[PDB]
């Protein structure tokens, strides 16, 4: 679903964040 | 600074391909992040509307030392800030709190020295 | 005819409590014959036939169960006896649904005794209780379901894995299964072939076996006798001369000169002694049979004197022939303990092989030929006994096995009914899963465990809880004491278990990234430098870390204004940060931004209050991205540089000034930076990029690194090593720098800044190696040259610039007395001039 | 006459100055008589002629030191160079012996560098620094040494050991080397067979080696002549023609027919090409010879370039068979990761096998060849450059083992130092040596380190400490996840480590035996019925313990009365009690009961301070004397009652209590219970001990244990399983029953209280047994019936008696129609009466 | 008792080999102990001495009784017992102490129920 | 020496009523 497909893109962004963060904290 | 402005010369010609003392307004950003500044897009738009008044899209030299000058240039909010009130302006959005306290009353200079 | 048959059963059901109650007496094959009718009886509804086996309040049908389903030896009666059964579910009352399946439970604690034989049984009863006017069934299945039968199948599952573990033998067969062909567990505590004596006359072939067989047809002159009898004698004497003893199984007609003649037995006659006779007119008599020890029922007392004589003289051919299996169970012991202790092979395995596939083997179908010889005729002694007169649990390693691996796709079923699933997490079953099936037993046996283990530790709190406890525990000792052990072995399943439950798609994700991150940290903070670690422990963490981050593939300026915003660092992640709050603040952030007095002071706050949290929270990029162990983990985190760098510009410029930061470092790395330089290379592709590094200084950084490296080279002049990849980080070092003159303003800030001297000077002093000359290194001097003369051709100012830059250079050297540098020099200004 | 040698460098001091100033540029031959020559100088005070070597403020020295002990590569001249620097060391002055020694230390950082040259050098340091009017000796020898040595010494020991560790090859070393014959670490990044071209005349034969060779002798016509060069030379052609090229090696005379010709070299000769003529009037000709890298000093500018030319076709063949090698390496690591996963052998040890030592090792040794080529031209090459224009540390797996395994026995050697053994304890060497050297490297250097590890934990505290946890933690983890890792293999060493460490008689003997009960305890706790832990865990914590409680082979009453009073109980001293408090109590109750007001009042107060202590402080046996595991255990604790009993006789009474209270559980261990018995049957040897049992109504327990036992045999009667070993546990009951009634009191006792219905009923249930009638079963029922005679010899009244008992047992087995046994007891009757 | 002086005989018959109705001055500690009691070997020379006076080597079975009867047959050293007469009690010889006195101040009945 | 004698023997005693300790306690 569209609500589905937003929800992984959320996830994705998050651990794309958590990501960078560990990287550049 | 006359170093500044030197350096701000030097970086602003290395941009100027053809030599007419100009850049185009997509490289604004570019050149504004190899100076040691990060603006966000929102901002690049900003300059861009602000600046490119007449839409030829570019920007002379003069005012590219502009766009920068005022780029380099809110204790009230939390307000002395004490751990009650940095209680409610975080609920508004207890031995966290007594650490946030211990390691920043929080007067101004404190709070100057921890940003 | 199904439906007409189905009438007939209707209008007669007294007919089918007939053959229910004989059913039972019958032999094999009228047997066969009696469940076809029976399953084609429940092909129209037989409601009211049904209840034919309730008959006796149940025990018939108990009888039918214990009888057929479990107790028979034969695969093919146990699969039809399961149909009847499952069509007697079907077609039955409600009531007797209840009653035929509670007939099929009550066997759950004979169930281990049985063997292989359970297989049937137990996908019968998979079915029925799966859940699929179906609400009432369901119901029933509820009803007769009792928390005793779960407590039993777990005490049951248990203890046989208790007998696994803690048997004698474990370690042997884990030992010698990856070092011999391992096809069992010996350990645990035509007519030649079967003739032994045979008597011939004028027409008439007497021949006695050396034992019991059931012969289905005979194989091999115009009337042919076959007679037969199962009476055991001692010689063909006594047999030759009594005609009375020989029974006529079948006769047949042959044409003339027929050269073959398959003789088939509509019931299989059991025989120790056969007779053939050519009673009417070289002879080759094959037969296809099976050793049987089910031996003529006796009928005096005589009969049974022999059969004990045959007891003790077949028990001390079993105590012998396990005392030789002992005797040749010592050595095998001997060489399985001397096992990692240093033809082209090991020859221990080599003995191993001799004694465990040949002489163990034999020593061990003697031992277990005897037995069956022992069942066979004690069986048919108390058979006499009992006419006259009116299952054990095992060790075997094997039986054991077989029903641990069923057992697991049994819980696998179970897994999916809630309450079973509480009952069997409050036992320990996780606990017991990961202990011991994960790391025992056959690849389908470990495929089925894990999968059970995730279906339980679906949509259960605390169960994810202990076990990444457990996961995380023993994974972090096998990193603390790595250099003692294989860590390959050692983690390979727990690392598989943890990557297949991080694929789950329930809540508990944000617990298992936890666990993944604390790993991965600890593995790079111990063993970074270690290749088993790296290869087995780091980069499976950034596997599951990179398909994390991958989004699936298929408001604009809020959702990259909200991008600008940290939400969630790792520091505050780790200590208890969640990704619902992740959500909270980028909900807030975007409703802040699109009214943006109110809703810019919430922003302005939520900026604030998110920084002091990351402030009041408060190396492993350059150690796994130039680790020269494995290009593996360099490549993987190229990719999730690029990954990261490909959502967010300032972002990409960030990691741009880190990877530059980093190239001083790759002077050590030698070839071990190919990827990171490849992955710069596809960074800067962009002109604006070659620009930012130009401001940064990154010109004047490139000419002074290949001067450290040119200087570094020819300190290593005087040294006689040679290392074939000499010059590989100059190289790249030089392509970068070309890459950079490739722009006009860049050259010309090259040239204002005097930077040629630099280039000129290394092109003396590695024109001047020569010990040091290998393939790179003349590549790089052709590729100076090369800068040379594409510099020198474009303008006199350049000229005039690199005649300044000899002069001093012939200065500086002269008062140095280095000849051949000014050689050199003159030679430049010589060929600029002329 | 080496008397004679010293006056006359006594009297011309000059000479053997001159001598060592040549001797640096002397060849090997010449140099061995030079410093023989010195030897036997120093052989008389030679106090005044040691200081020639201190000329040049000790450089001259050094330089002795540097080429001669260490650069030079062979042993017997670094082994006569450690000599004569010994023999300096011995007669020279103190000024001279710190100035020497100190030229010795001063090698420490270059050590690791030479390779295996290093051993003469540290055999000459240790037995110079050993401590042997040697007092001032001792104070140079302590001047000189300076923690910074040491310091070294531990660093480069840490570098050493973590290159090892980190090695990306050290985990296919250890795996290869339990499978395949092991004999190297290759994955580290006659007149024929010399000859490549020959050429012939009418009396010469020119032959062309295909490299250099140094030959030292030529064994194989009136007059021969040999001739030599070491000119590189590109075909025979131009050495056929040009006479002046060759050198005239030997000129020999042969006597007529001789056909056999040594001909020997006083200085080996070095040629590349040599030619041999017959010059007056088949032939094979075998040369002992190494081949040599030494080429000739080349003298013009041609051989430079022909020397160029060399260098760059030999790197090319090294490049080539540098990447065979990795070629050929790819599928052995490939083989190598696939071990563990299941000709009478497993294949892939045969693939290993053939890659490893037969393809791996060709190409490794033309890599190497190739190597050694190269430095020979490059090293003339340098050699003609410095003549015209006038060792780095290495990752070699069997160099830095070698260099580790030399160390320990250093350390070995150093750890009787004091003041170095605390700095290396501080510094962690015990750790470093736990982790690494203890688990890794060849026997001999596990031992060494061993043994170091024990003399650096000898005197000083918490390095037992530390050491006993580190071997606690690793043995209890092993404890705790036994069934997933081979626990043998895991906890060998440290086993073996806890039992050496144990033996010292330092103060610290307490800690390690709480150590030791520690790990019995838990052992026993988690795995008593598991196999591995019982073997090689519980066994020898047993055998540590019973070593400790034997007492080693060479007032009584007051000894006694102390002995009757326990003064420390195990679980004061696992809380901490001493050994100090038990001598200290003991010591006081001895006085106490010596004086035995005021010393009575004392050892009471003692005695109840005790017990209450103990009262405040407030299954094994059984457990492992019937461990059906393994009979060693069961016999280790038969030993260890038999030494508690062996002392006290209060106490031998105890266990006697003990043992019998343990009767019943012998009917389960069955075959298990033979040391049980025999423990048991040594300990009521007295007649004493069988009245006390009597006593204790143990006589009853017998029979009612007897009756359980063959109602159990009874009921196995139905079941058709036949267990050889049945009626074990009943023969050893008979067997007791049989040794109790050999007392006359006791025999009336029995027969009073009316035990012989039980005997009758057994008699009765064995001889109507059959399906378990096995060969004990048997023997058991001849013992009862010798049993029943031998009652019925003795008396009348017991014939009486046993006659009641028929008559009872008539009343009972006819009320239960039971036909057989009546007949059986009619038969009794019957015989009894006639 | 009547049931206790009846397997006193019961056990004094078995040592009594000879009938005579007087077991050996070695076997009293065997009897002795069989009988449930574990006297100390100065005990059973304690018990030989006092008995066998006349030294015929030989008790009767009244005498037998004897010994026993006396066999089966403390607080006022450490006195109510508090922790610091305990402690004095123990030096002469504080959270174990207390320890102590928290599982036994001390009467005679809890120090009774404790032995 | 006897000292060192004795003192095995006090050792072996001790250690002999640490295993009957364990045992009965």
């Amino acid at each position: 679903s569209l609500k589905d497909r937003e929800e992984r893109r959320h996830k994705s962004e998050f651990v794309q964040r958590l990501l960078s963060s560990a990287i550049f904290d | 600074t006359d170093e500044q402005i030197s350096e701000f010369k030097e970086a602003f010609s290395l941009f100027d391909k053809d030599g007419d003392g100009c850049i185009t307004t997509k490289e604004l950003g570019t050149v504004m992040r190899s100076l040691g500044q990060n603006p966000t897009e929102a901002e690049l738009q900003d300059m861009i509307n602000e600046v490119d008044a007449d839409g030829n899209g570019t920007i002379d030299f003069p005012e590219f030392l502009n766009l920068m000058a005022k780029k380099m240039k809110a204790f009230r909010v939390f307000d002395f800030i004490s751990a009650a009130e940095l209680r409610h302006v975080m609920t508004n959005l207890d031995e966290e709190v007594e650490e946030m306290i211990r390691e920043a009353q929080i007067n101004y200079e404190e709070f100057v020295k921890i940003m | 005819r199904p439906r007409n048959w189905q009438k007939y059963c209707l209008r007669h059901g007294d007919f089918l409590s007939f053959l229910l109650n004989g059913v039972f007496h019958f032999a094999e094959e009228s047997v066969i014959q009696t469940l076809k009718l029976l399953n084609l009886a429940f092909y129209v509804d037989m409601e009211g036939v049904v209840d034919i086996f309730s008959a006796n309040c149940g025990d018939l049908l108990r009888q039918f169960i214990d009888f057929f389903l479990l107790e028979w030896n034969s695969s093919s009666v146990r699969t039809e006896a399961k149909s009847v059964i499952y069509g007697l579910w079907h077609h039955g009352r409600h009531s007797f649904k209840e009653s035929l399946l509670a007939a099929l439970l009550q066997k759950v604690r004979y169930l281990p005794a049985y063997g292989q034989n359970i297989v049937e049984y137990t996908e019968l009863v998979s079915l029925l209780l799966d859940k699929a006017s179906k609400q009432a069934i369901n119901e029933l299945v509820d009803r007769c379901l009792n928390p005793d039968v779960i407590r039993c199948f777990f005490e049951t599952l248990h203890s046989q894995n208790e007998l696994i573990a803690n048997h004698p033998n474990s370690r042997i067969y884990s030992t010698l299964g990856n070092l011999v062909e391992f096809d069992g567990y010996y350990l645990e505590s035509k007519l030649e072939s079967l003739k032994s004596e045979t008597k011939f006359t004028d027409n008439r072939i007497i021949v006695k076996c050396t034992g019991s067989y059931t012969i289905q047809s005979v194989t091999m002159v115009k009337v042919l006798n076959l007679y037969y009898n199962n009476r055991p004698v001692s010689d063909l004497s006594e047999l030759k001369n009594n005609w009375s003893l020989w029974k006529r199984a079948k006769s047949c007609h042959l044409s003339f000169n027929q050269t073959e003649l398959k003789v088939e037995f509509p019931i299989p006659i059991t025989a120790c002694n056969f007779m053939i006779e050519l009673d009417s007119f070289r002879f080759e008599f094959n037969f296809m049979a099976k050793p049987s020890f089910i031996f003529d029922n006796m009928e005096n007392d005589e009969d049974m004197k022999k059969g004990l004589a045959a007891i003790e003289s077949e028990s001390e051919n079993a105590h012998k022939r396990y005392q030789q299996l002992l005797g040749f169970k010592k050595p095998l012991l001997k060489i399985v303990s001397s096992i990692g202790e240093t033809c082209k092979i090991n020859r221990k395995i080599a003995l191993l092989g001799v004694l465990y596939g040949e002489k163990c083997k034999a020593a061990f179908d003697s031992v277990s030929k005897s037995v069956q010889t022992l069942q066979g005729l004690r069986r048919v002694l108390m058979s006499y006994l009992h006419q006259k007169n009116s299952k054990t649990p095992n060790n075997c390693y094997g039986c054991a096995t077989t029903f641990v691996t069923q057992c697991l796709e049994i819980l696998q079923v179970l897994s999916k009914h809630p309450r079973s699933r509480k009952q069997l997490v409050a036992a320990g079953i996780l606990s017991e899963l990961f202990e011991n099936n994960i790391h025992q037993g056959p690849k389908t046996a470990r495929a089925q465990a894990r999968a059970a283990l995730s279906t339980f530790s679906e949509g259960d709190l605390s169960a994810v809880n202990e076990l990444n406890n457990l996961v995380q525990k023993k994974i972090m000792y096998c990193l603390e004491h790595h250099r003692s052990m294989d860590i390959a072995l050692a983690t390979r399943e727990e690392m598989l278990l943890l990557s297949e439950v991080c694929s789950l798609t329930d809540e508990f994700w944000e617990s298992r990234l936890r666990l993944v991150f604390q790993l991965l940290f600890s593995s790079i903070k111990l063993g970074a430098k270690h290749p088993a670690i790296s290869e087995h422990i780091i980069l499976p963490c950034l596997k599951i870390i990179s398909v994390a981050c991958t989004p699936p593939k298929p408001n604009l300026n809020v959702s990259q204004k909200t991008r600008d915003i940290q939400l969630v660092s790792y520091l505050e992640w780790e200590k208890g940060a969640s990704y619902l709050d992740f959500v909270r603040r980028q909900y807030k952030a975007s409703q802040s931004i699109r009214g943006a007095r109110t809703h810019r002071s919430d922003f302005l706050a939520l900026k604030y209050t998110l920084r002091w949290k990351r402030r009041s929270s408060r190396s492993w990029v350059t150690e796994l991205i130039l680790s020269a162990c494995s290009q593996s983990i360099r490549s993987e985190m190229c990719t999730l540089i690029s990954l990261l760098a490909a959502q967010s510009s300032p972002r990409r410029y960030r990691l741009i000034n880190l990877l530059i930061g980093l190239l001083p470092a790759t002077l050590a790395a030698g070839e071990s930076s190919a990827e990171y330089f490849e992955l710069l290379f596809k960074m800067i592709e962009t002109q604006d990029a070659l620009l930012f590094l130009t401001v940064r200084g990154c010109l004047t950084t490139i000419c002074k690194l290949i001067s450290q490296e040119v200087g570094n080279i020819e300190s290593l002049e005087r040294s006689l090593q040679i290392d074939i990849s000499q010059g590989f980080t100059l190289h790249k070092l030089l392509e970068l720098l070309g890459k950079f003159l490739e722009v006009p303003n860049i050259r010309s800030r090259f040239m204002r800044d005097n930077l040629l001297s630099h280039v000129l000077e290394a092109l003396i002093v590695i024109r001047g190696l020569i010990v040091q000359k290998t393939k790179l290194i003349n590549d790089c001097n052709r590729r100076l040259k090369d800068l040379l003369d594409g510099l020198l051709l474009e303008s006199s100012e350049n000229k005039r610039q690199f005649i300044r830059a000899c002069v001093s250079g012939l200065q500086t050297h002269a008062e140095e007395n280095k000849g051949r540098t000014c050689l050199f020099i003159l030679e430049q200004l010589c060929n600029l001039i002329c």
